C-alpha cells in the first residue's frame, strides 16, 4: 500500500522454489545493506497490482574485471496484494526484468 | 494355540499362562489311553470344553487340612484319589473352607483367581461365526473325531489320479485368526508332502503329485512389519520358500504393494513378471530385488499398456516383453457400488424379519 | 477444459464432481465414484482451516442439495448417512427451509433411547465397576451372579442365557440384592441354617426376597441365645453401592439408565427393532442422521460410540445374509462419517479407549463386503491410532502446519512425493491434498464455499 | 539409612512434631501444585541433592503432577474443552537426567518425562526444555516439540542436528546461527506466521546464581580456620 521507494535490483533467474536478484552498484548496496541480511524480507513484483514476498537465504559479491555482481538468492513464502491481504501460498511466478524492493 | 486362547494384555501371564500350559497337558493324556501320552505341540485330541471345567472347577475346591486325614470336603464325603472321578460330570462345589476342627479346609492361589480369562472363554465358545473351529460337526450331525482325519486332508488334496482346485474363500472369516487359518494349512499341506516324497525321489525324481500354492494380497498376512500376533503365517509360508522343492510343493505371490511384503520371500524366487508399477518406493524395491536388469530397462514399467508385462528370469533365454489376451471366463468380484444405488429411490426394510433372523436360536 | 473432464470420467461409469481443479470453474474434478465410496477415505487436517466446509460440500453433492434447494423435493433417494459430532457444528448445513421438505433426524443427549442392555460384559464391567478400587476379587463375583440371575427372573422364556447375552434386567434390583447380602445374617442355632430374619422366620433361598426387597436381621452375638453370623462381606463393600449409588444420580446420563418412550413407559426385550431404526434413519425416513454428545462426560463416549458401531454393522451383516439367501448383494448402503475421531481413537492403547477401537477397527477390514463404509476426520492426526488410517484407499488432508503431525501424515502413506510433500503446510484456503486410486491420475484441487455452511484442592485427591 | 543428607526420602516427619501418616498425602502435593486460583511459580532446587537419588526424585515429582493433571481433568472434559489451572514444567539441563545413551540409572527419568510427551495436552500439562548441548540430550523429546526458538551455536555436531530437526528451515537459513550476536535467536514453527529473526532485551531482575570465585578469592592472605568450631559441628550426633 505505501510508497515502496527506489528499487534495488531485477530478476534474473526465476524458479517455484528458487529467485535470484542482481545488483550491479556498490552504492545502494552499501546504502540498503541492513536490510540485506539473510531472514529478512522481500518484496517482488509479478504483474500490476501484486507482489511477492521472498525470504533470503544467500548472498554472494564479486568484483571482476576484464566489475561489482552482487547475487541475492530467496525464497518466496506467499502474495501481498495492493489492498494489504497476505495470502500464503506461491503459484505465480515472476518474469525477469521484474523488480525487488526493501520491505519497510 | 496361545493367540487364540490367551490374550497378553494382561499382566497376570506370569502364573496364567503357565497354569494353562499344565491345566492342558493333563487332560491331553487323560483323553488318548491307546497313544498312551503326549506333549504340548502333540496334535492329539483333546477337549476345550472340559479344561474350561477343570480350570472353573479349582475355583470351588476344599481339600482337608486336618492332622492325618488328607480327604477332601464333599457333602457325602466321597474320597477321590485323583481328580477325573469327580470333576467332570458337574463342577463340584465343597464345602465352605473354615477354621473349624471339624471342617478345617484349605484354599490356595487358584480358586478363581485368574477368573477374567474364565469370562472370555466362553465368549470365545459363543461366537457362532466361529463354530467350525470349536465345534466342527459331519454332515452325518455327529461330531469330528481322529479317524475323520482323512477328510480335514481331502478336501485341499483331492485325488492322486485327477486334476483339482480348491478355493478358499476367506471374505467370511474373522479377521483376528486368519493368520492361525494360513499358518495350519500350510503346515498340513507341507507334511502331505514329506509323507507322500519319501521313497520316489529314488534318485532325485520330483513327485508325481505336485502343489501349487498362491497367495493373493499377501501383504495383509506377511507383513515385513508386524506383532508377534501376525508372525506365524511368517513362519510356515517360509519354511516352504527353504525346502520345498526337494519335496514338491511350490509358491507364487501376488501383491499390488511390494514394498510391504516380507524380504525373505521374494528372495526366494526364481522368476519374475512385472506389470505397470506407478509408485517411486516399490520401482526401487524392485530394481534392486533382481540385477539382471541394467537399470536402464527398469524405467520401462511405469509406461507399459494394459495386458504388457516384462520377464525376467532362468525360463527364458532372454528378458522379453509380452501381451496378454484376455481370459475367458474372466475373474469377477460381487463388490457393492454405492453411488448407483443411491440414485435409486427409497426401499421398504422388512425390520421385524431382519431382526427375527437376528434373534438367534 | 471440455476435454480433460471427458478424458477424467467417461471411462467410468458412476462419476463424482469433486470441485475446480485449478482457479477456472470450468475445470471440473470428476472422480470416479464407486471406488471412491466404495472403500474407505481419509481427510484429516489441522485446526485454523475450513476442513469442516469441505466435509459439507462433499456430503451435500452426495445427498443432492444445493444453493438452498433440494433438487429431489418430490422423491426420496436412497442415501445413508451417519454423522458424528462432537464439535456441534453440522446440524445447519443440512436444516434447510421447509418448502424444500427434507427431513433431517436431529439426535442428542436429550432424545437418546440407548438402553444399558444392550452392552456387552466387556463395557459393563467399566460402566459400573471401576478397576481402580482393588477390591475386586470376590465383589465382581457377586456382582456376575447378580447380573446372571437378574435376567432369570424378570424372563422365562429364553434358555441357556449369559452375562453378555443382552436381555431386560433391572440395576435397581441389583442394588437391592446387593444391600440386603451385604446386610444379611444367618440364625447360628441348631437347624437355622439359613438367613435369619427380623420375625425370626427363615428362607429357602434369598432369591424370594433379597432381589425383590430389602430386609432388616438379628445382630450377631456369642451368646447362643442371640447367636448369629452377619454376611461374609457386611461391612465390606458398602463402598461398591455407594460410588453406584453416586453414579447413577447424575442426570446428564438418565437417558442411560432409563430410557422412556414418547408414551412414558420403559423399553422391553420385545421393542427392539425401533432402536435399529432410529440411528439408521427408517423411522423418520431421513436419509442423513446426526448424533451431538458435547453433552455427553469424556468417560463414555467410547462406550456411546462402541455400542452403535455394533448396533449399524450387525445389521447390514444380517441383510447381507437374508438377501444372499435371495442370491443378491445390499441394496441399503451406510457410511458412517466420524468427526474429532481423536477423543475415541487415541494412539496410546489406553484401557477404556480399547472398547472402541476393535468395533471401528472390524468396520475398516470387513465392511465393504457387508454394506458398511467409514470415513475419517481428525484435527490432531498425531493422535490416532495408525490401523484405521492404513486401510484407507484415498487420501484428503488440508493445510497442516505442526510439524509432528505433518511427519505423521507423510509416514502412513508413502504414496506421498518427495516434491509434492513440503506443499502440506504452505497451502491457500479451500486447497487440499489428494493422493490414491479414484483420481484417473492424481491431482491437486480446492473448493468453494458451501451454503448452508455449518455454524478444591482436598476434593481431587479423595477420587485418587 | 543413616546418611543425614537423605532424610527427606527416609524420615520425614511433620511440621508440628509428628510423623506422616497416610493421610497427610495432600500436603505434600500442595507445595507443588499450590491454590487452583492465584498463579503460583515453584522451585526446586536439586544442587544439594545427593547424586545417587535424583534421577528418581524427577521421576517421582513428573509422575505426582501428571496424575494430578488426569484426576482433575477427566469429568472437565465436558466437550473438548481444556482445564482452567494449566502447568508447565521448566528443565534445565537436560541432558545431566535425560541422556541419549545411559545405562538403567537414568532409564527412571525417561519414562515419566517421555509419557508427558507422548500425551499431557489433553489434562493440561506441558513443558519447555533447555539444553546446551542438543546432541546428546534424548532424540524423540525433541521432535515432539512444536515451536522452537535458537539462538548461537558454535559446535558443528549441534549445528547440524538442530538442523536437521526443524523441516522449515532450509540449507541456507542454517548458516546464520555462528552469526548471531547477544541476545538474538531464530524462531520457528507454529506460533509464528514467518520464520523470524528477533532480539531480547535485558531482564529485570537478572539472575545471577552465587557461584564460588576462586581467583577472585586466592589473592587474599590466610584466614584464620577455627578448626575447632568446624569439627564441633562436624561431631554431630
Amino acid at each position: 500500500m505505501p510508497d515502496l521507494g527506489t528499487p534495488i535490483g531485477s530478476v534474473t533467474d526465476s524458479s517455484p522454489s528458487l529467485i535470484r536478484i542482481e545488483i550491479s552498484s556498490a552504492e545502494d548496496f552499501e546504502k540498503y545493506k541492513s536490510m540485506l541480511g539473510v531472514g529478512q524480507y522481500l518484496l517482488v513484483a509479478s504483474g500490476n497490482n501484486l507482489y511477492l514476498l521472498a525470504s533470503i537465504t544467500g548472498v554472494r559479491a564479486t568484483h571482476v574485471e576484464r566489475n561489482f555482481r552482487f547475487q541475492i538468492d530467496t525464497q518466496p513464502i506467499g502474495t501481498l496484494s495492493e489492498d494489504g491481504e497476505f495470502s500464503r501460498g506461491s503459484h505465480s511466478l515472476p518474469v525477469p526484468t521484474e523488480y525487488a524492493y526493501v520491505t519497510p | 494355540l496361545e493367540q487364540i486362547f490367551i490374550e497378553s494384555n494382561e499382566h497376570n501371564s506370569h502364573n496364567q499362562i503357565s497354569q494353562f500350559r499344565h491345566a492342558v497337558v493333563r487332560n491331553k493324556c487323560k483323553h488318548n489311553p491307546t497313544l498312551t501320552n503326549l506333549s504340548f505341540d502333540t496334535p492329539v485330541y483333546f477337549s476345550i470344553d472340559e479344561v474350561v471345567t477343570y480350570l472353573e472347577n479349582m475355583n470351588n475346591e476344599v481339600i482337608g487340612k486336618l492332622a492325618g486325614e488328607g480327604k477332601p470336603k464333599l457333602a457325602n464325603e466321597t474320597l477321590v484319589s485323583d481328580r477325573d472321578e469327580l470333576y467332570f460330570d458337574a463342577v463340584q462345589s465343597f464345602i465352605v473352607a473354615s477354621q473349624a476342627a471339624a471342617t478345617k479346609a484349605s484354599n490356595g492361589p487358584f480358586n478363581g483367581e485368574f477368573d477374567r480369562m474364565i469370562l472370555r472363554l466362553h465368549t470365545r465358545l459363543a461366537d457362532p461365526r466361529l463354530q467350525f473351529l470349536f465345534y466342527p460337526k459331519k454332515e452325518d450331525g455327529e461330531d469330528l473325531a481322529t479317524g475323520d482325519f482323512a477328510d480335514v486332508v481331502r478336501q485341499f488334496v483331492g485325488y492322486m489320479t485327477k486334476s483339482n482346485v480348491s478355493i478358499i474363500d476367506l471374505s467370511g472369516i474373522p479377521f483376528e485368526v486368519l493368520s492361525i487359518v494360513v499358518s495350519l494349512i500350510s503346515r498340513m499341506i507341507f507334511d502331505f508332502g514329506f509323507h507322500y516324497s519319501k521313497n520316489r525321489h529314488v534318485g532325485g525324481a520330483v513327485s508325481d503329485v505336485p502343489i501349487l500354492v498362491v497367495c493373493e494380497e499377501a501383504h495383509n498376512y506377511l507383513p515385513r512389519s508386524g506383532g508377534a500376533a501376525y508372525d506365524a503365517s511368517r513362519k510356515s509360508i517360509e519354511r516352504i520358500a527353504k525346502e520345498g522343492r526337494k519335496y514338491g510343493v511350490t509358491l507364487m505371490v501376488v501383491s499390488q504393494r511390494p514394498s510391504e511384503v516380507s524380504e525373505t520371500i521374494f528372495s526366494q524366487c526364481s522368476n519374475f513378471i512385472s506389470l505397470r508399477l506407478t509408485n517411486a518406493v516399490d520401482q526401487t524395491y524392485v530394481k534392486s530385488l533382481l540385477p539382471d536388469l541394467s537399470a536402464g530397462l527398469g524405467d520401462l514399467l511405469p509406461n507399459l499398456a494394459q495386458g504388457e508385462f516384462l520377464i525376467v528370469g532362468d525360463a527364458p533365454l532372454m528378458p522379453t516383453v509380452g501381451h496378454f489376451a484376455l481370459p475367458v471366463p474372466e475373474p469377477h468380484s460381487r463388490s457393492v457400488n454405492y453411488l448407483q444405488e443411491w440414485n435409486s429411490g427409497w426401499r421398504h426394510v422388512d425390520f421385524d424379519s431382519v431382526i427375527d433372523r437376528w434373534r438367534g436360536k | 477444459p471440455a476435454v480433460l473432464e471427458g478424458i477424467f470420467s467417461h471411462q467410468i461409469k458412476s462419476p463424482f464432481a469433486l470441485g475446480t481443479l485449478g482457479i477456472s470453474p470450468d475445470i471440473k474434478l470428476k472422480i470416479d465414484g464407486d471406488r471412491f465410496f466404495s472403500k474407505h477415505v481419509a481427510v484429516v487436517g489441522s485446526t485454523g482451516s475450513g476442513k469442516s466446509c469441505a466435509v459439507a460440500k462433499i456430503l451435500q453433492t452426495a445427498v443432492g442439495i444445493e444453493s438452498k434447494a433440494n433438487a429431489h423435493k418430490a422423491a426420496q433417494k436412497n442415501s445413508h448417512i451417519v454423522i458424528f459430532d462432537i464439535h456441534a457444528e453440522y446440524a445447519a448445513a443440512f436444516n434447510l427451509e421447509a418448502g424444500e421438505a427434507f427431513t433431517l433426524n436431529l439426535l442428542g443427549v436429550d432424545n437418546l433411547r440407548l438402553p444399558y442392555w444392550l452392552m456387552n460384559a466387556q463395557e459393563l464391567e467399566q460402566i459400573f465397576i471401576e478397576s481402580n478400587e482393588h477390591n475386586s476379587h470376590n465383589q465382581i463375583s457377586q456382582f456376575r451372579h447378580a447380573v446372571v440371575r437378574n435376567k432369570c427372573k424378570h424372563n422365562p422364556t429364553l434358555t441357556n442365557l449369559s452375562f453378555d447375552t443382552p436381555v431386560y434386567f433391572s440395576i435397581d434390583e441389583v442394588v437391592t440384592y446387593l444391600e440386603n447380602m451385604n446386610n444379611e445374617v444367618i440364625g447360628k442355632l441348631a437347624g437355622e441354617g439359613k438367613p435369619k430374619l427380623a420375625n425370626e422366620t427363615l428362607v429357602s433361598d434369598r432369591d424370594e426376597l433379597y432381589f425383590d426387597a430389602v430386609q432388616s436381621f438379628i445382630v450377631a452375638s456369642q451368646a447362643a441365645a442371640t447367636k448369629a453370623s452377619n454376611g461374609p462381606f457386611n461391612g465390606e463393600f458398602d463402598r461398591m453401592i455407594l460410588r453406584l449409588h453416586t453414579r447413577l444420580a447424575d442426570p446428564r446420563l438418565q437417558f442411560l439408565f432409563y430410557p422412556k418412550k414418547e408414551d412414558g413407559e420403559d423399553l422391553a426385550t420385545g421393542d427392539f427393532a425401533d432402536v435399529v431404526r432410529q440411528f439408521v434413519g427408517y423411522m423418520t425416513k431421513s436419509n442423513v442422521s446426526i448424533i451431538d454428545l458435547s453433552g455427553i462426560p469424556f468417560e463414555v463416549l467410547s462406550i456411546v460410540v462402541s455400542l452403535i458401531s455394533r448396533m449399524i454393522f450387525d445389521f447390514g451383516f444380517h441383510y447381507s445374509k437374508n438377501r444372499h439367501v435371495g442370491g443378491a448383494v445390499s441394496d441399503v448402503p451406510i457410511l458412517v462419517v466420524c468427526e474429532e475421531a481423536h477423543n475415541y481413537l487415541p494412539r496410546s492403547g489406553g484401557a477404556a479407549y480399547d472398547a472402541s477401537r476393535k468395533s471401528i477397527e472390524r468396520i475398516a477390514k470387513e465392511g465393504r463386503k457387508y454394506g458398511v463404509t467409514l470415513m475419517v476426520v481428525s484435527q490432531r492426526p498425531s493422535e490416532v491410532s495408525e490401523t484405521i488410517f492404513s486401510q484407507c484407499s484415498n487420501f484428503i488432508s488440508l493445510r497442516l502446519t505442526n510439524a509432528v503431525d505433518q511427519t505423521y501424515v507423510k509416514s502412513l502413506l508413502p504414496d506421498l512425493s518427495a516434491g509434492l510433500g513440503d506443499l502440506l503446510p504452505n497451502l491457500a484456503q479451500g486447497e487440499f491434498l489428494i493422493v490414491g486410486d479414484a483420481p484417473l491420475m492424481p491431482t491437486v484441487g480446492h473448493f468453494a464455499l458451501p451454503v448452508p455452511e455449518p455454524h478444591d484442592f482436598d476434593s481431587v485427591i479423595d477420587r485418587w
